[PDB]
Parts: structure tokens; C-alpha cells; sequence
């Protein structure tokens, strides 16, 4: 098998710095049941 | 929230084990290039 | 809501050591401990220790504080909730009455006060502590017999004979024939040596449609034995049939 | 063992049955939690009950426990023909381990009866060319598991060569044991018949191969 | 007592994948460079001296660097960073002679 | 033990309702580019009064633990209360009460609009 | 009944009291041209915490109904209890107290500010 350099598209430079890293929401309304009532 | 995988062997792809959170990335310089990257984050252990 | 397995059933000559593995799958290997139980018949069921895979701390008993050692294997991610582990145990200075099954066991909670509870079990590997040597089994093709005359049935299979030591699995058909099979226990001779018997009940119409084969696996001595169980018989009471 | 069962204890089908669980201070039962696990031999066993009164998950509500300052229980109401097994308790904490009890096997009580399925098989010619010869007996479908088994030479009982094994529980709820005889290859040519009788109940049953045909 | 009642919690550890509108930060010796606003630092927030960081034990979630969107938006942002600093800059018509 | 923001996604629900404040503390916080940060910091606060709202018409206004008078259902994942606040996940638990979310916030201001009007009955 | 988003707008103001709760549900609800929204869904939470402090600093906080300590003046349109709840709707009663409105206003956080004072006393 052969490898030769290429480019051209350059959304390949940030992923190199960017692959660690992802983005979320936070959802802080969960409900869950237990033994209470008002 | 941004989380950072922060295991030493890691194809960027699937599962990590070791995930911590963080408000902002490191710092990243935005180096236009071709063919040879510039000024990057090295990685760790083996050569990824 | 995962599976348990273990290692092969090995034989060990008192003294020596052994080392008995037991690989996960289907949860999170590092949320919960592995008891180890063992079962021999002069001491009935006998807890050993549990070890947690997320902070490597250990339980021991202090029958077993001083020739047993646990180890865990790092975990492997799987998905976001599941994953792959590994988990070993290793007893020193082997003894007769260690002869019996041996068992791993994923704990029941991660927090509360029945945490390291057995829950999940494996299947057991069974650890034959005797002196003598491996022996590979004889493996004789049962004649068929006649089990109705009236309902067209019968019952053939195959005599696994002197063998040692304990399993002995036997199939049919590569896994295909699983249906009326009766395998019984093995008897322990005046010499030591088991042998069981396997027979599986079919009709006497099935002759040139299918083909019998019994498949006996005695891993211990690195042997398979495959018959072929003959489907005309001598019983007199069947031949009414043919 | 320091912690001791009820030694056996029956019921019948539709009904309750209890099981005792005790022993010294030491383990049971003040501080001390329990649990309930259904164990047949040879198999794996299954969690019923832990922390004294709470079932496992997926354990049907046919099961509960209770414990004493001296004892703890666990009645099965709703008998099963599945549930004639072996069941052991423990006495643990969050801290320490298990220690297990003695065991109780319970007998479910008011069943139907079941007449063994005999088969005799003869020494294949495979093993007359070595020169052996072993006779196959092997008992099936019987309950209770208590069968006897004596082997007889031409009409006359034997007293060497014969080995019966112990009756084990099956998948459908019944027992199976095996019986064998070791025989000289002259000794098959020498008697007319051999049989093996498996005595159930007082109703011995029998079945005889003959090598003169 | 036996019977279950639903329950509200406010601040749970629960997060799902999503996207949104992403800043910049870029430190304050940053800001000294000066030299006419170089590239992209201007009212963009400086970088508090506090760099926080936790980590979530027992965690594991699942990546992937080939289908992230702070590439499309880190790559269009330099893309329009470009164009902002050439709008007022002296523009070459009459040189195509 | 202050873990931290989201210090306790891996702990089990009882672990985790220790943070419920620390997770909570951190959810507010206090020419072109500069707009980034504007629409974004804009859709940071609708998060905020689209949950607040809830809360508010919900038997909590107060914050961080509440109670309700709606009985659960046993068809949404039947655990125990040693099943789920001593061995799951507050990620984990979502997961499967996902699909009974928007069944399960109806009947909270809705058993809630009657314990109001109720409420102005016995004054 | 539920009638929707200001169902029982023609329905007596006792009729409408049932639907509180959903009116108040969707009062908040979670390059030019993309400003048309910006400056208008910025305009749709100023009127939503504007409506809130008035809600805050009287003695309501919590939400949907709420009484007060100020006795009503007879001069506001003397009516009677079934003259108003059961046979009159809340655009045509909020017609003859517009005058009113901003008089009653603010009695309700003085007197408010009154019984916090005397709250801290009694502590
Ligand atoms: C990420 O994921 C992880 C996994 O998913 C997760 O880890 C899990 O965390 C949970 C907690 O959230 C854990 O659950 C708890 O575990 C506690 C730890 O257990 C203790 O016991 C061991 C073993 O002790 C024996 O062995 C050693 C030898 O190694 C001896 O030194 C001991 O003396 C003892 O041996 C005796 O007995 C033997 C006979 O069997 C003899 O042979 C021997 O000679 C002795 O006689 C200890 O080694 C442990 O030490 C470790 O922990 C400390 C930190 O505390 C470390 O510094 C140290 O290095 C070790 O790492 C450990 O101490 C359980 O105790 C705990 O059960 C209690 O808590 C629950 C609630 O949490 C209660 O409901 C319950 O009632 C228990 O309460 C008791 O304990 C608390 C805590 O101290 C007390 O406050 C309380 O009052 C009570 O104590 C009193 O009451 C008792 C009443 O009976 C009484 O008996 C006591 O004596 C006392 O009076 C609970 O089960 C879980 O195990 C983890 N692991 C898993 C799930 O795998 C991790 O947290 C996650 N992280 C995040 C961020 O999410
Ligand atoms: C080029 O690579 C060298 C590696 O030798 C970088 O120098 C290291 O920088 C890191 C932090 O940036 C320090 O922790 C190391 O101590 C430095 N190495 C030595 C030998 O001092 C250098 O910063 C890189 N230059 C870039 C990326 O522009
Ligand atoms: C649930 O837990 C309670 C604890 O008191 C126990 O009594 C009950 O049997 C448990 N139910 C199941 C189905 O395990
Ligand atoms: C509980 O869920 C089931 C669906 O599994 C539904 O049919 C039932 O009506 C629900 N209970 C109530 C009180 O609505
Ligand atoms: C949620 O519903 C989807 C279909 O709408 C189903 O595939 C999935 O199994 C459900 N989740 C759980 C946890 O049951
Ligand atoms: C009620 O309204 C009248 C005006 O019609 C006013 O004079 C009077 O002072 C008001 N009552 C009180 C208590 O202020
Ligand atoms: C409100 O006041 C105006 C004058 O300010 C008056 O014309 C009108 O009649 C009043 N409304 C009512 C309902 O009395």
C-alpha cells in the first residue's frame, strides 16, 4: 500500500485540535419516584 | 457543557473512559495549512 | 441483565496452582464487585472474598486469608453503559478437600448495605484435586432399543466409559439434534475412573433421512470422539416396525 | 457450619411451607442481615430474597421473608413442582461477607406419582473385541427420587460388580439415576439372561437382554 | 408508604447531544498584542485566570471527531474572520491594467 | 465533597442528589463576532425561564427537590427504590422514562390546577 | 374541558378561572431579517418579568392565584359575588376597572411591604 500528502479542504486542520471535544445540553428537569407525598 | 476525552490513546472515535468537563477548549491557533500541520497539539505515548 | 463465563475445567496436582478466569459482558464491570463461592461435598457451600474492580479493594476470609490471591483486568468500553472486564482468582497449596465447583459472581448494588451481594452467577468450573492422571474417555455407540411398539418409537445414543476427570459434554448432530436427549451422571468405580451414558429418543421412520452422530468432547485430554450411532437395531419388540 | 437450617421440611401444592434459619449471636441475627437463594445442585443458583424482606428483581411475589432477633424465614406460598430444590441463607452486613447455613431441601408434598422408564442396553461388539462388557441400566421419569436397584445372573442375585448412581432431578421435574454392571466376556456367553431390577414404592420393575439372542 | 409518587429534581447531572452558538476566548497579553486588532481578538471576552476543570469519574461517552460541529463552526468562523478584516481595506480595481 | 459541576453523572441518583446545588449554581452563570456571544447568551436564559417556568407552574416554585400528588406508574420501567436511587444513573434513568417525559410533565400542572383552585375554596 | 389558549375568553369569569393554567402555559413558550425575532423575543420576556415582579412583590410569588389583605373599594363597579363570576367575562370586567387598575396596584405591594416587617417581629 501507497500514502501520498493531500489537503484542499481545510476542516481537516481544526478536527486535529478538536477531536477531544464535544458539546452537550443540560437537562437539569429529571423526575423519579419515591416514597413522598405533600 | 464541553466535555474533553483526556485518555492517552484515543482514535477520536467511540467510547472513552477517563471524560472530563470544561467550560473552554485549550488553546487552539488556527494554522492554514496544507500537507504538514503547524503548531499542533502533540499527542501522547505512541504517535496517533 | 448480562452473562458470566469461565474458564475450562482443569485438573491439578495437589501442591501446585491454578488459576481460574471469569470475563464479563453486558453491564458496567467497574459498578460492581466479584464474590467467588465454592462448593465441594464434605464442606458444603463456602464463601471466599470479593474484590471491586473500581477501587481493587478486597475481602478476604480468613480460612482463605492466606493462600488465595484475586486480580482484575482493566475495563474495555463497549458503549456508553456497557462494557468488557476480566476477572481472575488464584489458589495456592491445593488439598483434597478442595476437590468441587467453583463459581464467580457479579455483585447485586452499588451503594447501600447489600452492595457486594451475589447477584449475577457464571457457570462453574469444576477443579478435580487428585493425584492420579488425565485418562481419555471410550466412547461405545448404543445399540437402539424399542421404547413403544404402538407409538413408533424407540431410543438410541452413546456409552462414554472410563474417564477422568469429571465433565464430559456430549452433543448430537454439531448442536442440531437437541431434542429427547437423556444424558445420565457418571458413577465413580472402585478404580476411580466415571463413565456416563447419553441416549436420545427418535422414531423408528428416521433411517436413510437423517444422519446420527454423538459428539463427545473431553477437553482435558485434547480429544473430540464422534460416532456413528447405526440406526438398525437388534431389539426384538422395534423389529415389529421395520 | 455456625449457621444452622431446618434439616428438611415438606408442603403441599397450593399451599405454604416455612424454613427456619438460626445459630449464635455471632452471625445471626441482631445486626446481621439475611438472604434467600434457591440452588439446585449441579445448576446455578438464583437470588430469591436479601436484605431479610425484600425479593431480588424479577423474583415473583410468591416469596417473602421475615427475621427475628433469633431467627429469620421464608415462606413460599403457591407451591411449584420447580421449587423440590435445595434452598441456603446467609448471614452477612455491608461490611464483612456471607456465611452460609447447612441447607434445607424441601419436599413439595401432594404430586403425582411416576413410574420409571427403564432401558437396558447390552455391551456393544466394539467393546467384546477388547475384551469387556458393560450392562446399561438407566432409570428415568420417577418420583420421588428413591428407587433401588439389585441386578440378578440367570435368576440368581448378584453381589459383585454392581454400581447404581444416586437419583438426580431432570429439567421436568421428575428423577433419573443409572445403574451399571461390570461382567467378563465369558461370563455373557456362560448365563442365559441378565436383568436389573429397580425396586419404586414396593413395585419392582425389570428388564432383561439376552446375549443367547 | 408502598405506592410511589413522582418527584421533581432541579440540577441533575443530565445532558444530551445538541449544538449551539459558540464564543472565543482568548486571554489578555492576547489583547496587548494590539497592532490594529491582528486577526480576530477585539470585544471578544478575555480568558479568566481560573481554569476550571473536573472530572467525571466513572463517566464513559461516546465521541466522534468526524461528525463535529465545532469543526463547521470553527472552520466558517475563520472563513467570515477573513472577510471582515478586507471590507474596509483598499481595494486593487484599477490594477488590472 | 464538592465534586464539581456535573461532578456526579456517574453516581448513582442518591449519590448524585447531594450536587443538585452544584449542578444549578452553575446553570445561569451571572460589529459582528460580537454577536455570537449575544444570540447565544440570549438562548442561555430562555433555557433558564423554560425550565423555571415549569417549576413554577408545578408544585415546586421553590427549587432543587419538590414533591407531587401524581402516583407513578407502574408501565413507566417498574424498579425499586433500591433498584434505581442505589444502582442507576441520572443519565441511565432518563434513558429509559425518555418516552414517558412529556406523558408524566402533563399531569404535574394539571394535578397541580386542582389543588389551586381547591386551595381557594378552604380561605 | 380543555378548551385551548384562551378558551374561555367569552366564558364567565368563574367559567375562565378553570383555564388558568392554560393561558399562562403558552405566555412564554420556551444579517437582517433574523433580528425581526431577536428584538421580538426579547420584547416576549421583559413582558413576561414584568408581569412576574408584580407577582413577586405582592403576596403571590407562587403563581395562577393568590389572595391579598387589601379590603375592596366599593367604588370600583359595586357588583356582587354572582353578579360578577357567574355573569360577566374578564375582558368585559377589566373594561370597567382600567381606570382603577393602576390605583388598586399599588396598595397590594404596600401592603405587602407592611406584613414582611411585621413577619421579621414575630421570628
Ligand atoms: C464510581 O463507581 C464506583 C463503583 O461503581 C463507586 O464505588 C462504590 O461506592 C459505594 C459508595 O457510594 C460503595 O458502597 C459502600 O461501600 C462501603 C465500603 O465498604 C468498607 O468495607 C471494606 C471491607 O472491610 C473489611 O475488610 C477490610 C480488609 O480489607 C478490614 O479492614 C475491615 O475491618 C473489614 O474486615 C472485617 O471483617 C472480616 C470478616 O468478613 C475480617 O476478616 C476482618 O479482619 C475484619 O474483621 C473496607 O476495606 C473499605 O475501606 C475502603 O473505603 C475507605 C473510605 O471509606 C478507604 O479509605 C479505603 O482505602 C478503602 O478503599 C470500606 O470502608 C460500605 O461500608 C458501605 O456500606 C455503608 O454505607 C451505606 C451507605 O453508603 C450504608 O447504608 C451502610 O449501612 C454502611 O454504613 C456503614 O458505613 C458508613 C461509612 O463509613 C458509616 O457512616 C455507617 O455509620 C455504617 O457504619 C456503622 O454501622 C454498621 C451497621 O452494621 C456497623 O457494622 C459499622 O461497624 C459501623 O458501626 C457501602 O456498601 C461501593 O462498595 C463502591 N464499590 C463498588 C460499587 O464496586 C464510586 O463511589 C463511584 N464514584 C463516583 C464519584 O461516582
Ligand atoms: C514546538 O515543540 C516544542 C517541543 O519541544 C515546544 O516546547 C515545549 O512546550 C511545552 C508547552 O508548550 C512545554 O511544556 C515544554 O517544556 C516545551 N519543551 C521544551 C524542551 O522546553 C514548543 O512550544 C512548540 N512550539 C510551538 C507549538 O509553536
Ligand atoms: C421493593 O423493595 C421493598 C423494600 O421494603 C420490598 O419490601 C419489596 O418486596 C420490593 N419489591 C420487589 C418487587 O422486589
Ligand atoms: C399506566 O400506563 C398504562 C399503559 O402501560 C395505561 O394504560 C394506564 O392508563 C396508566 N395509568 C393511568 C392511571 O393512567
Ligand atoms: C422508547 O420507545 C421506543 C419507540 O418509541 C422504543 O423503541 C424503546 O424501546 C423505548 N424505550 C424503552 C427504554 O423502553
Ligand atoms: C374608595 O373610593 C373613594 C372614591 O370613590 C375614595 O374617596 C375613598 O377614599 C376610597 N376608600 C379608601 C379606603 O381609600
Ligand atoms: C373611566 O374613566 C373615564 C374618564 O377617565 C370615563 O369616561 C369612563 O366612564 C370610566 N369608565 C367606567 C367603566 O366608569
Amino acid at each position: 500500500e501507497t500514502f501520498r500528502p493531500g489537503g484542499g479542504d481545510m476542516r481537516d486542520n481544526w478536527r486535529s485540535e478538536l477531536y477531544k471535544y464535544k458539546v452537550v445540553k443540560i437537562e437539569p428537569l429529571g423526575v423519579a419516584p419515591t416514597r413522598c407525598k405533600r | 457543557a464541553i466535555l474533553k476525552c483526556k485518555d492517552k490513546k484515543f482514535n477520536g472515535t467511540g467510547p472513552c473512559p477517563s471524560v472530563s468537563t470544561v467550560q473552554c477548549t485549550h488553546g487552539i491557533k488556527p494554522v492554514v495549512s496544507t500537507q504538514l500541520l503547524l503548531n499542533g497539539s502533540l499527542a501522547e505515548e505512541e504517535v496517533m | 441483565q448480562g452473562q458470566l463465563v469461565q474458564s475450562g475445567a482443569e485438573l491439578k496436582k495437589p501442591g501446585a496452582s491454578v488459576k481460574i478466569s471469569c470475563k464479563t459482558s453486558g453491564y458496567r464491570f467497574n459498578f460492581y464487585h466479584i464474590n467467588w463461592i465454592r462448593q465441594t461435598a464434605g464442606r458444603g457451600p463456602e464463601w471466599m472474598g470479593w474484590i471491586s474492580p473500581y477501587s481493587g479493594d478486597k475481602n478476604l476470609a480468613p480460612a482463605f486469608q492466606d493462600r488465595v490471591i484475586m486480580t482484575t483486568d482493566t475495563e474495555v468500553p463497549v458503549t456508553s453503559f456497557t462494557s468488557t472486564g476480566a476477572a481472575y482468582m488464584e489458589i495456592r497449596n491445593l488439598k483434597f478437600d478442595d476437590t468441587g465447583t467453583y463459581f464467580c459472581a457479579k455483585g447485586l448494588l452499588r451503594d447501600g448495605s447489600s452492595t457486594w451481594l451475589p447477584y449475577l452467577w457464571g457457570q462453574g468450573t469444576l477443579l478435580t484435586v487428585s493425584s492420579a492422571s488425565t485418562k481419555g474417555p471410550s466412547v461405545f455407540p448404543l445399540a437402539p432399543s424399542s421404547k413403544s411398539t404402538s407409538g413408533g418409537t424407540a431410543a438410541l445414543g452413546c456409552l462414554v466409559k472410563d474417564y477422568f476427570p469429571e465433565p464430559v459434554t456430549v452433543s448430537w448432530n454439531s448442536g442440531a439434534l437437541t431434542s429427547g436427549v437423556h444424558t445420565f451422571p457418571a458413577v465413580l468405580q472402585s478404580s476411580g475412573l466415571y463413565s456416563l451414558s447419553s441416549v436420545v429418543t427418535v422414531p423408528s421412520s428416521s433411517l436413510g433421512t437423517q444422519t446420527y452422530i454423538c459428539n463427545v468432547n473431553h477437553k482435558p485430554s485434547n480429544t473430540k470422539v464422534d460416532k456413528r450411532v447405526e440406526p438398525k437395531s437388534c431389539d426384538k419388540g422395534l423389529e415389529v416396525l421395520f | 457450619s455456625v449457621l444452622t437450617q431446618s434439616a428438611s421440611v415438606s408442603g403441599s401444592l397450593g399451599q405454604s411451607v416455612t424454613i427456619s434459619c438460626t445459630g449464635p449471636n455471632s452471625v445471626c441475627c441482631s445486626h446481621k442481615s439475611i438472604s434467600w437463594y434457591q440452588w439446585p445442585p449441579g445448576r446455578a443458583p438464583t437470588l430469591i430474597i436479601y436484605e431479610d424482606n425484600e425479593r431480588a428483581p424479577g423474583i415473583s411475589p410468591r416469596f417473602s421473608g421475615y427475621k427475628s432477633y433469633w431467627s429469620a424465614y421464608l415462606t413460599i406460598s403457591d407451591l411449584r413442582p420447580e421449587d423440590e430444590t435445595t434452598y441456603y441463607c446467609c448471614s452477612y452486613t455491608h461490611n464483612s461477607g456471607c456465611v452460609f447455613g447447612t441447607g434445607t431441601k424441601v419436599s413439595v408434598l401432594g404430586q403425582s406419582k411416576a413410574n420409571p422408564s427403564v432401558t437396558l442396553f447390552p455391551p456393544s461388539s466394539e467393546e467384546l473385541q477388547a475384551n469387556k462388557a458393560t450392562l446399561v441400566c438407566l432409570i428415568s421419569d420417577f418420583y420421588p427420587g428413591a428407587v433401588t436397584v439389585a441386578w440378578k445372573a440367570d435368576s440368581s442375585p448378584v453381589k459383585a460388580g454392581v454400581e447404581t448412581t444416586t437419583p438426580s432431578k431432570q429439567s421436568n421435574n421428575k428423577y433419573a439415576a443409572s445403574s451399571y454392571l461390570s461382567l467378563t466376556p465369558e461370563q455373557w456367553k456362560s448365563h442365559r439372561s441378565y436383568s436389573c431390577q429397580v425396586t419404586h414404592e414396593g413395585s419392582t420393575v425389570e428388564k432383561t437382554v439376552a446375549p443367547t439372542e | 408508604a408502598e405506592n410511589l409518587w413522582v418527584t421533581v429534581y432541579y440540577g441533575v447531572p443530565v445532558w444530551k447531544d445538541a449544538e449551539t452558538t459558540l464564543f472565543c476566548a482568548s486571554d489578555a497579553k492576547a489583547y496587548e498584542t494590539e497592532k490594529h486588532n491582528v486577526w480576530a481578538t477585539h470585544a471578544c471576552v478575555p480568558t479568566d485566570p481560573n481554569p476550571q476543570e473536573i472530572h467525571l469519574e466513572n463517566v464513559t461517552e461516546e465521541f466522534n471527531m468526524w461528525k463535529n460541529n465545532m469543526v463547521e463552526q470553527m472552520h466558517t468562523d475563520i472563513i467570515s474572520l477573513w472577510d471582515q478584516s478586507l471590507k474596509p481595506c483598499v481595494k486593487l480595481t484599477p490594477l488590472c491594467v | 465533597v464538592f465534586l464539581g459541576f456535573l461532578g456526579a453523572a456517574g453516581s448513582t441518583m442518591g449519590a448524585a442528589s447531594m450536587t443538585l446545588t452544584v449542578q444549578a449554581r452553575n446553570l445561569l452563570s451571572g460589529t459582528v463576532w460580537g454577536i455570537k456571544q449575544l444570540q447565544a447568551r440570549v438562548l442561555a436564559v430562555e433555557r433558564y425561564l423554560r425550565d423555571q417556568q415549569l417549576l413554577g407552574i408545578w408544585g415546586c416554585s421553590g427549587k432543587l427537590i419538590c414533591c407531587t400528588n401524581v402516583p407513578w406508574n407502574s408501565s413507566w420501567s417498574n424498579r425499586n427504590l433500591s433498584e434505581i436511587w442505589d444502582n442507576m444513573t441520572w443519565l441511565q434513568w432518563d434513558k429509559e422514562i425518555s418516552n414517558y417525559t412529556q406523558i408524566i410533565y402533563g399531569l404535574l400542572e394539571e394535578s397541580q390546577n386542582q389543588q389551586e383552585k381547591n386551595e381557594q375554596d378552604l380561605l
